[PDB]
C-alpha cells in the first residue's frame, strides 16, 4: 500500500549527436593506378570493367 | 535520359620537358691519351676511373 508521487519536477535538456553524411570522394582508376603512364594505362586495359 | 553524367577526366597537359642535372666537373683523361706529345706504349697503359 506504498506509492511514490513526485512534489516537484525539473526541466532538462540533454543533447543528441548523430552523423547524417560522409566526405564525398571520387576516384581516378587510372590515374591513380598508371599516372601519367601510357605502357601501365595499356596493360590496366586488360582489367575490363573494375 | 535527362541528368548530370560522370566522364572520362582531365588533365592539363605539360607543354614542353626540361632535365636537370648538377654542374658537370672535369671530364676522363682521354684529352692526354689522344691529344699527346707522344702516344703511349702496350705497357704503358692507363686506367681511367671514377
Amino acid at each position: 500500500n506504498s506509492i511514490a508521487i513526485p512534489t516537484n519536477f525539473t526541466i532538462s535538456v540533454t543533447t543528441e549527436i548523430l552523423p547524417v553524411s560522409m566526405t564525398k570522394t571520387s576516384v581516378d582508376c587510372t590515374m591513380y593506378i598508371c599516372g601519367d603512364s601510357t605502357e601501365c594505362s595499356n596493360l590496366l586495359l586488360q582489367y575490363g570493367s573494375f | 535520359e535527362k541528368g548530370i553524367y560522370q566522364t572520362s577526366n582531365f588533365r592539363v597537359q605539360p607543354t614542353e620537358s626540361i632535365v636537370r642535372f648538377p654542374n658537370v666537373t672535369n671530364l676522363c683523361p682521354f684529352h692526354e691519351v689522344f691529344n699527346a706529345t707522344r702516344f703511349a706504349s702496350v705497357y704503358a697503359w692507363n686506367r681511367t676511373r671514377i
